[PDB]
RNA sequence: CCCAUGUCCAGGUUGAAGGUGCGGUAAAACGCACUGGAGGACCGAACCCACGUACGUUGAAAAGUGCGGGGAUGAGGUGUG
RNA sequence: UAGUCGGGACCUAAGCCGAGGCCGAUAGGCGUAGGCGAUGGACAACAGGUUGAUAUUCCUGUACCAGUUGUUUUUGUUUG
RNA sequence: UCUCGUUAAGGAACUCGGCAAAAUGACCCCGUAACUUCGGGAGAAGGGGUGCUGACUUCGGUCAGCCGCAGUGAAUAGGCCCAAGCGACUGUUUAUCAAAAACACAGGUCUCUGCAAAAUCGUAAGAUGAAGUAUAGGGGCUGACGCCUGCCCGGUGCUGGA
RNA sequence: GGGAGACUUGAGUGCAGAAGAGGAGAGUGGAAUUCCAUGUGUAGCGGUGAAAUGCGUAGAUAUAUGGAGGAACACCAGUGGCGAAGGCGGCUCUCUGGUCUGUAACUGACGCUGAGGCUCGAAAGCGUGGGGAGCAAACAGGAUUAGAUACCCUGGUAGUCCACGCCGUAAACGAUGAGUGCUAAGUGUUGGAGGGUUUCCGCCCUUCAGUGCUGCAGCAAACGCAUUAAGCACUCCGCCUGGGGA
RNA sequence: GCCUAAGGUGGGAUAGAUGAUUGGGGUGAAGUCGUAACAAGGUAGCCGUAUCGGAAGGUGCGGCUGGAUCACCUCCU
RNA sequence: GGAGGUAUGACAA
């Protein structure tokens, strides 16, 4: 939803009209991998779908990754916040 | 569901039984108990009369509001609960007035449905009503064969009937067994299919358990002696060295059909099935 | 054989499901511990049974005894009616 | 040798009997109301002493349960 | 003759057959195969230790010493292993010559049964089945599980037709 | 290569749009087949190269009116669309993935590939429980034939369908791994975008991403490929080393 | 008295040999049965899978063209 | 014109 998505947008933002960013894209990428596995577990043949969740969570990894090379310091505050691992 | 145990003894492997989830309390109600003593397959007489039953736990009837046409106010579903004299769960409701019931419990029932009876009820599931009331492909059970004696038909776990339509003063049903009759439409029905439709899977697992369940032992007929048995007696293992497989009592056990020839219900039956 | 109602089973052993924690993962499956205490489960008295053998065979006994033997929370034993 | 133990004057289970009743050559069979029926429910005292032989039964001490008569004390007499 | 104890050397040569007896036996520790339905098989097997007295202890031992032929010093507590048949298994049975490969069994399948069910006891009434209702109840056969279960409907039964 | 900065083109986010048999779930529509019931009706029907088996006077086929049930979705429909591939075609709703085009607000190389792992994976097949119209391995009968365990005919079970769990293979093919950049043209078509005309409709041009055909340079043993390369290059993976035995 | 070579016992692990019998495979100038493939190979072939049959193979289901011939529309020269 | 789609037959010579 993009009224979900821009209160999101606005929660994690690194600075005003901060849109791109690994916090922002990170974090909007959170829920909608949890949207999508509610979703899944509904949908257990929803295969072709399912195959999105995936690519989502590659790049949810991807961004990740980034910026934990990045900036460390940034990185341990997100995590904590969205409760990942 | 079903949970399967583990094999950790010989009479264990292989054994499943249901894992109950759906049952939320083991507390009967005290007002709906009465007692009922194992007859053990024995008659007035005290002759067995039907061979292999007897012995098994004890059970206390739970007294089944099968009539179901209390329709003044509505009852809300306070617990499922398992039943022992009854492969279906049964519900206790307590109607708004103070009255508590059983009723079987409905594939599909939950704690805290309100369910209503009579011609006005709407078609939901747990909801009776008179089968004129009831619009053709609706799946149903409980049904009364005779108006305000109780439902009779369609009771054990997963059976369910369904509307097939509407002709004079009967309705077209077709049971659970397959056949299509018809049944007087001022007989009332509960809408849905029966519950606890995962009872047919269990596998018993072993001798005892079947013994809890009042099961006493089925000797064959091939192993006893000519003067208990058509098929007793022979030296060695023998075939059924007869025309036909028979009873007992000398009737013949494969296809042969036993219902009256002059049933009543014949002019009812639309067609037949089992 | 069954019905109703009572009652009996020394003492040990094993460690099912479930649960918890920590790993693991997107989440899982799943791995490891701990806990948990299942079973016509195990060893074994009482109790029930009756597999071998000797003896007995005008018997201690119209079927037993001795030495061993099987079951022993169960499809169990047993009392009363 | 017992108001207190066990049983009855309490209760019901299985089962049994069964007014009328239903069924049936006779005889009788079944069965409702109603009962009977413990192996279960309910239910008030104990320790010691004593005899050759009985004792929670007798005796000693100290109790309890149901009820009776009387005395005193309170409160209620028909909006009780 | 019965019941019991010990026997040189040999050690199943006995015998239908190791029948009977002998041997194993408790506890702790090391260790434990094929195969498997992954639970098991296991107490597999095969081994070691066990008394007493001090010292020392993390309280289980350890070190040291001591005595005997022998230390669960007596009594009472598995013999084991390899392989084949049959039955899956725990159970059941010929009270008093047969305990089994027989019966039962969970599982399988067929078939009957629409409820005043079929089935059974009864002349009947009345009962059981059931205060159950086709995922239920009766009957026949098979007999855990795994992989499977081929051909024949002429005959005989059953079912339907008419 | 390491370290500290900076950058916006690659990559991603935002905003604005576009198309779609992409997936899952639950309903639902008509045509047709079969069966069933009832009229009408009378000796054939069905089938082949030719026949017969088969069905039918116990009333067929045909025809009319209905009822039941299953499966598949005529036209639209198209080197058309969508999807990683396998694949996806009536209609409606619910949940859901991806792609494409503008914009240039945001991040600032966050990228590519990817052994091992994981997920998906036509059809047949397997397990449990349903369903079963049509079709049809097996199988039966009729033919053909020297023989026919075939092709043909009449039947017909599993299977084909659904749920759930297995299986993990196909000339699973473009017989062409993925990413990136570069290198004549012509002409269709699907979805976009921008402008110039056109009263609109539309035409004209520019462009992005697909999808086809034709065709240079180059490549190739040849066949052929050719901006959707098999050309010119760089990165990473898979794989090959005579045939048989395998 | 501790350590300890060799020796003994025990249950496993591993390598070669050998074994009634058994399985497919290769070879063998001129054996028997059929004719499955190559042409449209006379039922187009092949792929996976299932099932059946002396045998090649047959049949079903899906797939491929690495498909002969005549008949269409799109495309393109 | 071109393109994806709809029974038997030795051996050597
Ligand atoms: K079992
Ligand atoms: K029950
Ligand atoms: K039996
Ligand atoms: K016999
Ligand atoms: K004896
Ligand atoms: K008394
Ligand atoms: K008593
Ligand atoms: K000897
Ligand atoms: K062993
Ligand atoms: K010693
Ligand atoms: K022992
Ligand atoms: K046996
Ligand atoms: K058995
Ligand atoms: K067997
Ligand atoms: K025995
Ligand atoms: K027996
Ligand atoms: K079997
Ligand atoms: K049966
Ligand atoms: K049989
Ligand atoms: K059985
Ligand atoms: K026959
Ligand atoms: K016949
Ligand atoms: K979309
Ligand atoms: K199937
Ligand atoms: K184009
Ligand atoms: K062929
Ligand atoms: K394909
Ligand atoms: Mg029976
Ligand atoms: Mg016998
Ligand atoms: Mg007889
Ligand atoms: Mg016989
Ligand atoms: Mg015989
Ligand atoms: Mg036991
Ligand atoms: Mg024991
Ligand atoms: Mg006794
Ligand atoms: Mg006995
Ligand atoms: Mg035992
Ligand atoms: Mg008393
Ligand atoms: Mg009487
Ligand atoms: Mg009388
Ligand atoms: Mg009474
Ligand atoms: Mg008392
Ligand atoms: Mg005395
Ligand atoms: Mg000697
Ligand atoms: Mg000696
Ligand atoms: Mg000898
Ligand atoms: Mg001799
Ligand atoms: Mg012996
Ligand atoms: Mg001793
Ligand atoms: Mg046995
Ligand atoms: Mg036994
Ligand atoms: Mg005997
Ligand atoms: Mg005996
Ligand atoms: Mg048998
Ligand atoms: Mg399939
Ligand atoms: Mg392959
Ligand atoms: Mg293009
Ligand atoms: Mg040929
Ligand atoms: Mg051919
Ligand atoms: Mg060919
Ligand atoms: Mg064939």
């Amino acid at each position: 939803s993009q009224e979900r998505k821009n209160e999101i947008i606005k929660e994690y933002a690194r600075h005003e009209g901060d849109t791109g960013s690994p916090e922002v894209q990170i974090a909007v990428l959170t829920e909608d991998i949890n949207q999508l596995n509610e979703h899944a577990r509904t949908h257990k043949k929803d295969h072709h779908s399912y195959r999105g969740l995936m690519k989502k969570i590659g790049h949810r990894r991807n961004l990740l990754a980034y910026l934990r090379k990045t900036d460390i310091q940034r990185y341990r505050e997100l995590i904590q916040r969205l409760g990942l691992r | 569901a079903i949970k399967k145990y583990k094999p950790t003894t010989n009479g264990r492997r292989n054994m499943t039984s249901s894992d109950f989830a759906e049952i939320t309390t083991s507390t009967p109600e005290k007002s709906l108990l009465q007692p009922l003593k194992n007859n053990a397959g024995r008659n007035n007489n005290g002759r067995i009369t039907v061979r292999h039953q007897g012995g098994g736990h004890k059970r206390q009837y739970r007294v089944i509001d099968f009539k179901r046409n209390k329709d003044n106010v509505a009852a809300v579903v306070k617990t499922i609960e398992y039943d022992p004299n009854r492969s279906a769960n049964i519900a206790l409701v307590h109607y708004e007035d103070g009255v508590k019931a059983y009723i079987l419990a409905p594939k599909g029932l939950e704690v805290g449905m309100r369910l209503v009876s009579g011609p006005e009820a709407d078609i939901k599931v747990g909801n009776a009503l008179p089968l004129e009331n009831i619009p053709v492909g609706t799946v149903i059970h409980n049904i009364e064969m005779k108006p305000g004696k109780g439902g009779q038909l369609i009771r054990s776990a997963g059976t369910s009937a369904q509307v097939l339509g509407k002709e004079g003063k009967y309705v077209l049903i077709r049971l659970n067994s397959g056949e299509v009759r018809m049944i007087l439409a001022t007989c009332r029905a509960t809408i849905g299919s029966v519950g606890n439709e995962q009872h047919e899977l269990i596998n018993i697992g072993k001798a005892g358990r079947s013994r809890w369940m009042r099961k006493r032992p089925t000797v064959r007929g091939s192993v006893m002696n000519p003067n208990d048995h058509p098929h007793g007696g022979g030296e060695g293992k023998t075939p059924i060295g007869r025309k036909a497989p028979v009873s007992p009592w000398g009737q013949p056990a494969i296809g042969y059909k036993t219902r009256n020839k002059k049933a009543k219900s014949d002019k009812l039956i639309v067609r037949r099935r089992t």
